[PDB]
């Protein structure tokens, strides 16, 4: 499985949970920047470590970030 | 007294080149797919 | 302040300025440390010292008709046996090594302890000229100015003997014959393209 | 030249300078290996190998213990042979 | 879950063939393992090396029991000059009779390999005569071998395991392998000279049997004890002497005659002699530096911690490196593996133009083909000395103990640094390639006398410094009235002056407009290569690019298509691309030596200075024409001895084409193709019926990297290795 | 090789000069694709004296930006 | 306070005085294992054992008209032939030193094939043991004397004495070793 951290640079503007084809992500109320919502990653066993919500963050440095790791059946992307 | 035989190459390369590596190409297939308890 | 090396310039800040020889020469700003001036202070001093003992030495063996400064340790490859005023020495090289070797080492040694003492008096001073501590200033000054003058001269002697050969008093004594005729700029070897 | 003169000679000259000359400015620099501090805290076997474990005291008065003399006394034997082994080439035939 | 492997249960989890790739790829990463502990790590490294030591001592076994059992060395010491030494015997059932007849050669009783390694020169010169001699090398070896893996295993057991504080003992070390490792060994060798090797290049046997009723000189030690040294070096073997004779010699055991012996054309066995007892008297004295248990010697921390320059130049200096470098493994192998391929390098540069084997010059294949060994080796490992540079910086360095002294403010100026290698390397090439370029248009107008060649005046004037009079610099050992002339003029200067100025032999090889350009293409390579490897070191933790790259490890595949691209951004790949062009600069290297030593070997030295200005030169004389024997080795008509490098020749170029493949195509293009390989497989009949158990998947990003570049890397030395050896055995041998 | 580093000089002592200047406009983007004709030869020329006016700037030091003003990477 | 190998030299800690002999030696510190500390002892005894039998050997030997020299002995040609002599010697010493080790694992100390301690006489104190130690470190010093003399002066131990007791300043280590060439020429 992947490791996929949220740093607290998020704004709250929810491109990386749309970009995720593997639906890992989602957004969860926040007080910490102005949209009050902040990414999160509850389903990281499913990652398969694309990287395309690292693509859409708009911060700089990023706030969403995705280390592989331990490869499996679906974090490896196998239908067989 | 250490001179080999005139006749080692003719067994120990077979044994060497045919023999042992299919033995441990078989021990190590074996060992790889072995599954934990 | 004893002068000024370049007239109209400012003095660096690092170098006191009752400091024995101050002119404020240090383009490269080699004492900025004050540990390392310091350090320099003691040495220049000392390095002074022996060069005025050294060029005195130098010149007194020439003058007296003993050879130069440079022929000097012949004797000793030659296989010819020591001589000082002309009364032969009985040593050799290798045991001359013995008795400088232990009695430098002693007499270094036992300054090195002193942690940078470079005015010790006392014994040093058996006469008391230096005794005021008031008065020291121009005697300081006067020890200083000749110390550098002779590292100065020393560095002409093996400098001008590694060009023309010949020793110190042999070279001035062929500069007065024709000064415009025999000098550096005309070695051969100080400047490559006269 | 005489072996016993050079080799005895140099090496009571290296002990002598060693012992009234440089023992202080040698003990002063073994303490700065103090300010570090000691190389292993530990109670193994191999921790132990590590450590002062003979302390080797001296009866001399400036502590001038055996180790000291060793150190000095190698030195003037080492000088000495570079003496004698030098002079040696002097008169030497086809060498 | 699978066993394999048992060190990561990462690994073991695994349902692809990843987990035996990379298994097998990570076995030796000791600190990525699960459970491993600091303590626990040493003692594996500890371990480990034993059975290095064990490998190499019994690989040494293997070649004296083999040119014993199967070689010609007891001819071959009759007559060296005019006889090929045989490796080992050759048992292919694959051979048709013309093969078995074209390898039986030297008088053998069947098909035989030339040896190229050189042993028989080198075991020759030690003393070896018969082939018993060699048997009982070979038995005192596999018996070593034994010794060492026994202690491994040892050292393993519950009470013999070292604490982590054994191995971080610097001082007692240091004072150990200096007096012990070094200086022991270089005065045991002396010993084996003085007493066994020069009185067998004397005529006289000296073995286990009678080596104590037997004096090495005439007067036994009294010249030792007395200081009278210079006894052992009376009477030195003439010139008439003849190697393993008494016609000729001498009684002398130390010398410092400084040149060649006129017969073997190396080094006099009595200068090998003095050379080793000179070194190991000043290796057992710097062995005693450090502080133990005594009292006395130096602690290396605080030399480190005074040398801080005092106007703060270089900020704090060296302090806290102690820890730095006592505390990395990877800092200990950087400096290990610069030191240790420098020195191979110097191997190959000193062995070439001082051969101290005899009969070893004439052996025109044996000395190409150690040159080109060591110094594709020494490549090698300093390629490795950057890689665990880079390794330390992700892994093992930490600001805060490093604040402000030499190794943080590297660092610091890092984009200065790399930008004056830039420069350097563009410098290096725009006008390299500019020269030859130009000189080739000259040649193709048909106007030579246009070209630009430059005097390596520099370069002449250093031979002209050592002696080398063709110059008419007249500048010290070239002048005679020079003190430095005159002082050494009754050790070492006749024999040193005779040997530089003899011109068949490589001691300073005649250089001109041919080697000015070559050296300068050599120092593009070195600055180029060192630029990739520093790049790769100095950007090791993190760039613009990828502020946290230390967060990732030293070697990941990328970090996506995202910020442009990330293709190839970690430090492993900064090795990986650097290899390419250590291995192009070791090429330009070893070309120029076998060029330059083949026209020499010839006779006709003006080929290379004339055709070596321009790059035509080198492919149409050096290239192609040097071809010819190598792939007539088989041919339609019939084949000969060659015919083995003939098919290693293409062997080397199919490993290397298809090391393109692993590095030109990549991964997506194959797992797609593999997922219908997946398919077929389960809908075809009668074939269904098997099955995996570890899922099919293409090689991963960084893996096909290595594979590629090891295919890379094999076929460019099977290449050459065929080439070097069969051009220059063929035109000689 | 004193030839060619006057022309040398020259070249990149030309660049810099018409680079700065056009810094200062709205748009410094486009004056690149799109070349300043007018200005360019207004520099070509005075680009004679680089040498003299280079050695200039580097003693009241304005040729070299301060290592506060430079982007770097983390260290 | 007993007395120390070095004057006015405390004995280091890890040596206590309970062993026999214990002189406080020990510069390098090799003994500090209590488990090591005890196998060296049992070690310096069974080197000195062999030690004190094998210079007896020597003198009794060269006293008894024996020849060859005793480092020449094994050219000597007896009634076994030497092919013969090494298997015996290794299957009896290797049946004697492996119960020898048992021993010593199950009790700690020095006996002979099944009794440990071995001391059918009942002659057993401390005085004995250190008696033992001294007269057998006595011993390894005088074997490697005997080894080192006859490289050098290549005569037997009593020979060596007689020629220096003739001849003490003549004949001494200053003599030999600056005349290998006479005395190895012979
Ligand atoms: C206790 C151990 C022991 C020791 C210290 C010696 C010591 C010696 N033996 Mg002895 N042996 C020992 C046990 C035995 N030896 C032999 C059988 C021999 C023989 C057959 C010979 C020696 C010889 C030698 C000498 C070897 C000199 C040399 O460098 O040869 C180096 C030689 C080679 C490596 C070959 C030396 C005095 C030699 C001798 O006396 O020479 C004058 C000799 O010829 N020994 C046997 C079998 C019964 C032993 C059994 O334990
Ligand atoms: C205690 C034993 C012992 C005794 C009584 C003697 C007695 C004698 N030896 Mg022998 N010898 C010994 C030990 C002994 N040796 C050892 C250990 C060695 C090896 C270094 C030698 C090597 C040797 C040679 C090479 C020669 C003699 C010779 C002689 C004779 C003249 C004296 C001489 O030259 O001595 C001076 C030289 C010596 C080496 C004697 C040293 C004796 C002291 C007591 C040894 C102390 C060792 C010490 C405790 C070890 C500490 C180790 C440390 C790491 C802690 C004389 C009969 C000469 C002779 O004429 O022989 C026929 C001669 O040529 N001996
Ligand atoms: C690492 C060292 C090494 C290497 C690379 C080789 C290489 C070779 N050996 Mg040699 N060999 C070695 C050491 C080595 N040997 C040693 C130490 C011995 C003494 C036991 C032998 C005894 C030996 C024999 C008897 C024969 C070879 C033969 C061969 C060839 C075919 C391989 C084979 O049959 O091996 C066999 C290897 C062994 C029996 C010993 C292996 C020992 C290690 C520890 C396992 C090949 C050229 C054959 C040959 O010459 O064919 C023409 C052959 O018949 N070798
Ligand atoms: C060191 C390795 C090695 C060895 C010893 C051999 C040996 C042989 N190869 Mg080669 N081969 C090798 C590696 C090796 N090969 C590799 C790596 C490849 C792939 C690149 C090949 C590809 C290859 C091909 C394509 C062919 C050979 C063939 C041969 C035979 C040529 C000589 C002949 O006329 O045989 C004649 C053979 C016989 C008279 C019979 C010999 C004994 C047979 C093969 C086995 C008997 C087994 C026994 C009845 C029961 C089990 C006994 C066992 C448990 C002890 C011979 C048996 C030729 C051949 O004839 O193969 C059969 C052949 O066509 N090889
Ligand atoms: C004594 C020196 C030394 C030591 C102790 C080590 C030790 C280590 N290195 Mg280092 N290294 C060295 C030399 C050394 N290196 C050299 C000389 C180089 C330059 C080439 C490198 C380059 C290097 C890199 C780039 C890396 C390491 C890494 C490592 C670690 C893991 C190794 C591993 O798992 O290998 C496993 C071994 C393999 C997968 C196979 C190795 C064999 C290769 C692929 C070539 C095979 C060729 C083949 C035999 C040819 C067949 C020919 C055909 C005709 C038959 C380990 C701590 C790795 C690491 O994790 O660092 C932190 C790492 O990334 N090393
Ligand atoms: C023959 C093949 C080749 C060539 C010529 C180069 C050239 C270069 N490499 Mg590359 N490289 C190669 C193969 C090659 N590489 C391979 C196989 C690899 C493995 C992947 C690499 C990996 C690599 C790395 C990792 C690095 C380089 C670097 C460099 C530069 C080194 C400095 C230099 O020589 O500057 C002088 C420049 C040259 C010799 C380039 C050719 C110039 C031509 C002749 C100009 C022609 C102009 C003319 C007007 C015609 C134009 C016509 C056109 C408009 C139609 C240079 C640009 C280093 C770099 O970039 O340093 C700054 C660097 O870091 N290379
Ligand atoms: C087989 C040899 C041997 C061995 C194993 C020992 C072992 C021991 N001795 Mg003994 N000793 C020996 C020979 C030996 N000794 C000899 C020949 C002498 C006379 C010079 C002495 C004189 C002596 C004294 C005066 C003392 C000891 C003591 C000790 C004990 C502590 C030191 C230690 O751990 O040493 C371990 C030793 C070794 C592992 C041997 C290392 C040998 C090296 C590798 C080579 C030495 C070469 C030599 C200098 C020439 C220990 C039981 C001390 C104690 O308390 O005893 C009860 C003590 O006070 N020994
Ligand atoms: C370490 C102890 C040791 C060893 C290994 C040897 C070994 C040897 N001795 Mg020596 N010997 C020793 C102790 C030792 N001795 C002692 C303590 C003495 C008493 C003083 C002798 C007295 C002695 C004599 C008188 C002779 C030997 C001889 C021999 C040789 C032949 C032995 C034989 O045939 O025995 C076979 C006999 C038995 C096994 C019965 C033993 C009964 C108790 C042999 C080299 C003989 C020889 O040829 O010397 C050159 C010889 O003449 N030895
Ligand atoms: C008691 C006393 C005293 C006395 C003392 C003495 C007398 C001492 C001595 C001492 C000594 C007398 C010492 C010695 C030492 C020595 C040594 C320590 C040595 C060493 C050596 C070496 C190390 C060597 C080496 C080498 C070799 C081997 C070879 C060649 C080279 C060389 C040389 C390097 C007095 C009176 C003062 C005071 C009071 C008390
Ligand atoms: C990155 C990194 C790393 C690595 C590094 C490296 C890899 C390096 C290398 C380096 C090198 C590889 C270097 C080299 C050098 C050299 C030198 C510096 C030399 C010198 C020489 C000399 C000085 C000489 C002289 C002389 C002559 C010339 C002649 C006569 C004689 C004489 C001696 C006088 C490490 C690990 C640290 C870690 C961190 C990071
Ligand atoms: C031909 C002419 C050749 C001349 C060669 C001269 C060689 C000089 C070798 C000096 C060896 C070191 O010896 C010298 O070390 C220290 C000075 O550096 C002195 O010792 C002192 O030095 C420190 C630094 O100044 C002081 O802070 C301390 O009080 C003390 O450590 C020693 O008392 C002295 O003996």
């Amino acid at each position: 499985a992947h490791i996929v951290k949220i740093y607290d640079t998020c704004i709250g503007c929810t491109q990386c949970v749309r970009a995720c084809p593997l639906d890992v992500l989602e957004m969860v109320p926040w007080d910490g920047c102005k949209a009050s919502q902040m990414a999160s990653a509850p389903r990281t066993e499913d990652c398969v470590g694309c990287k395309r919500c690292e693509t859409a963050c708009p911060t700089d440095f990023l706030s969403v970030r995705v280390y592989l790791g331990s490869e499996s059946t679906r974090s490896m992307g196998l239908s067989y | 007294p250490f001179v080999p035989p005139s006749w080692a190459p003719s067994v120990f390369v077979p044994l060497t080149g045919l023999v042992l590596p299919a033995i441990a190409m078989a021990t190590l297939f074996v060992y790889i797919e072995k599954e934990a308890p | 302040k004893a002068g000024n090396w370049l007239p109209g310039s400012d003095a660096p800040a690092w170098l006191p300025d009752d400091l024995p020889g101050n002119y404020g020469f240090d383009p490269l700003s080699l004492g900025k440390e004050p540990a390392s001036l310091k350090r320099f202070t003691e040495s220049e001093v000392i390095h002074g010292r022996w060069a005025m003992l050294g060029v005195a030495g130098s010149l007194a063996v020439e003058l007296l008709g003993y050879g130069n400064w440079y022929d000097a340790p012949l004797w000793a490859v030659n296989g010819g046996k020591a001589t000082w005023f002309g009364i032969e020495v009985p040593f050799d090289l290798n045991a001359l090594l013995a008795f400088e070797f232990v009695a430098m080492a002693a007499a270094e040694g036992q300054r090195g302890d002193a942690g940078g003492v470079v005015y010790p008096g006392g014994a040093f001073d058996p006469l008391g000229f230096a005794k005021d501590s008031s008065k020291s200033g121009e005697l300081k000054l006067k020890e200083i100015k000749n110390g550098r003058l002779a590292m100065v001269a020393f560095l002409g002697f093996v400098a001008q003997h590694a060009a023309t050969g010949k020793g110190p008093i042999a070279a001035l004594g062929e500069h007065l014959a024709n000064p415009w005729g025999a000098n550096f700029a005309t070695n051969g070897i100080s400047v490559p393209f006269f | 030249l005489d072996p016993q003169i050079v080799i005895s000679g140099s090496t009571a000259a290296f002990l002598a300078i060693g012992r009234f000359v440089f023992l202080g400015y040698q003990r002063r620099e073994a303490n700065f290996d103090s300010t570090v501090g000691p190389k292993t805290t530990g109670a193994t076997y191999f921790d132990d190998l590590q450590k002062n474990s003979t302390i080797f005291a001296t009866n001399d008065p400036a502590g001038f213990n055996i180790i000291d003399v060793a150190g000095w006394g190698a030195l003037g034997h080492a000088v000495g042979f570079a003496v004698l082994a030098i002079n040696s080439l002097q008169g030497a035939n086809l060498s | 879950t699978k066993l394999f492997p048992k060190f990561s249960q990462g690994l073991a989890q695994d349902p692809t063939t990843r987990r035996i790739w990379y298994g097998l790829a990570m076995a030796h990463d000791f600190e990525s393992h699960d459970g491993m502990t600091e303590e626990n790590l040493y003692q594996k490294i500890f371990a480990s090396h034993f059975g290095q030591l064990s490998i190499i001592f019994l690989w040494t076994s293997g070649n004296l029991f083999h040119v014993a059992w199967q070689g010609n060395f007891e001819q071959w010491v009759t007559d060296p000059v005019h006889i090929r030494p045989i490796a080992h015997a050759i048992w292919d059932p694959h051979f048709g009779q013309p093969a078995v007849e074209a390898f039986t050669r030297g008088g053998a009783s069947g098909p035989v390999n030339i040896s190229t390694s050189g042993v028989y020169q080198w075991w020759y010169t030690i003393g070896m005569r018969t082939n018993q001699d060699l048997y009982v090398g070979s038995v005192f070896l596999a018996l070593v071998s034994a010794i060492f893996l026994f202690a491994g295993w040892l050292h393993l057991q519950p009470n013999f395991q070292p604490s982590l504080s054994w191995f971080k003992d610097a001082e007692s070390r240091l004072n150990h392998h200096l007096s012990g490792l070094f200086g022991v060994s270089s005065l045991a060798w002396t010993g084996h000279l003085v007493h066994v090797a020069i009185p067998e290049s004397r005529g006289q046997h000296v073995g286990w049997d009678n080596f104590l009723s037997v004096l090495p000189h005439p007067q036994g030690l009294t010249p030792f004890f007395t200081g009278n040294w210079a006894a052992y070096a009376q009477s030195p073997d003439t010139a008439s002497h003849v190697f393993g004779t008494a016609q000729g010699s001498g009684q002398a055991i130390l010398t410092f005659l400084g040149g060649f012996h006129p017969q073997t054309q190396s080094l006099w066995l009595t200068d090998m002699a003095h050379h080793h007892l000179a070194i190991a008297v000043i290796f057992i004295v710097a062995g005693h530096m450090y502080r133990t248990n005594f009292g006395i010697g130096h602690r290396m921390q605080a030399i480190l911690e005074a040398h801080t320059p005092p106007s703060g130049s270089l900020g704090a200096g060296h302090k806290g490196l102690f820890d730095t470098v006592n505390n990395s493994l990877h800092f200990q192998l950087g400096l290990a593996l610069a030191s240790v391929g420098t020195i191979t390098s110097l191997v190959a540069q000193h062995m070439y133009s001082l051969p101290p084997y005899a009969f070893q010059a004439i052996d025109f294949t044996t000395q190409a083909a150690l040159y080109t060994h060591h110094q594709y080796i020494a490549g090698f490992i300093m390629c490795g000395a950057f890689a665990h540079g880079a390794i330390f910086f992700i892994r093992d360095y930490d600001p805060e103990q490093n604040k402000g002294n030499v190794l943080a403010r590297m660092l610091d100026h890092k984009e200065a640094l790399i930008s004056h290698l830039s420069w350097v390397s563009l410098f290096l090439g725009f006008h390299t390639l500019g020269l030859y370029v130009h000189n080739d248009v000259m040649q193709a107008f048909g106007t030579p006398e246009k070209q630009i060649l430059i005097e390596p005046v520099f370069a002449q004037w250093i031979q002209a410094a050592h002696g080398k009079a063709l110059y008419g610099f007249d500048f010290l050992l070239s002048s005679k009235t020079s003190a430095a002339f005159a002082n050494g003029q009754s050790l070492w200067l006749p024999g040193w002056l005779d040997a530089i100025n003899n011109n068949q032999n490589s001691l300073f090889l005649t250089i001109g407009p041919g080697d000015f350009l070559v050296h300068h293409a050599i120092a593009l390579g070195l600055h180029t290569t060192t630029l990739i490897l520093v790049k790769g070191a100095l950007d090791a933790r993190g760039s613009k690019l990828m502020p946290d790259k230390k967060d990732f490890g030293y070697s990941f595949p990328c970090d996506g298509p995202g910020r442009g691209g990330t293709c190839d951004i970690s430090a492993y790949d900064a090795f990986y691309l650097a290899v390419f062009w250590m291995l192009n600069t070791i090429g330009w290297v070893t070309f120029y030596w076998h060029w330059k030593h083949l026209t020499l070997w010839q006779g006709n030295v003006a080929q290379f200075d004339e055709s070596s200005t321009y790059l035509m030169g080198w492919l149409r004389d050096y290239l192609w024409l040097n071809s010819s024997q190598l792939i007539n080795g088989y041919n339609p008509f019939g084949m000969n001895s060659l015919s083995v490098w003939a098919w290693t020749f293409l062997f080397g170029h199919l490993i290397y084409a298809t090391g393109f493949m692993f590095l030109i195509s990549w991964r997506g293009y194959w797992q797609e193709l593999i997922e219908t390989l997946v398919w077929a497989h389960e809908k075809t009949p009668l074939a269904n019926l098997v099955y995996w158990k570890d899922k099919p998947v293409a090689l991963s990003i960084v893996q096909a990297r290595l594979v590629g570049l090891a295919h890379f890397s094999v076929g460019y030395i099977f290449t050459y290795a065929a080439f070097l050896i069969a051009s220059t055995s063929g035109r000689f041998g | 090789t004193f030839g060619f580093l006057y022309v040398a000089g020259y070249i990149g002592y030309v660049g810099r000069q018409y680079l700065i200047a056009v810094k200062g406009e709205a748009k410094p983007t486009d004056k690149e694709i799109i070349i300043d004709v007018p200005l360019a030869t207004k520099l070509a020329w005075q680009g004679a004296g680089w040498p003299l006016a280079a050695v200039q700037e580097l003693q009241r030091g304005t040729l070299l930006e301060k290592e506060e003003n430079i982007t770097v990477s983390p260290r | 306070a007993r007395p120390t190998w070095l004057p006015g030299l405390n004995p280091p800690a890890h040596l206590k005085g309970a062993l026999a002999g214990d002189n406080g030696f020990d510069p390098l510190g090799l003994g500090q294992d209590e488990g090591r500390l005890k196998w060296y002892a049992e070690a310096e005894k069974t080197n000195g054992r062999w030690a004190m039998m094998a210079v007896a050997g020597i003198l009794g030997q060269e006293l008894l008209g024996v020849t060859p020299a005793w480092w020449e002995a094994g050219a000597k040609e007896y009634d076994i032939p030497a092919q013969a002599l090494t298997p015996i010697e290794f299957i009896v010493m290797g049946f004697l030193e492996i119960k020898r080790y048992q021993g010593f694992k199950q009790t700690g100390t020095s006996g002979f094939i099944n009794s440990f301690p071995f001391d059918p006489a009942g002659m057993n104190s401390p005085s004995m043991a250190t008696k033992e130690v001294k007269n057998g470190r006595l011993a390894m010093v005088a074997f490697i004397g005997f080894c080192v003399q006859a490289l050098a002066t290549r005569t037997q131990p009593i020979e060596g004495l007689t020629a220096h007791l003739a001849d003490p300043f003549g004949k001494n280590i200053t003599y030999y070793l600056t005349h290998l060439p006479e005395t190895l020429g012979s």
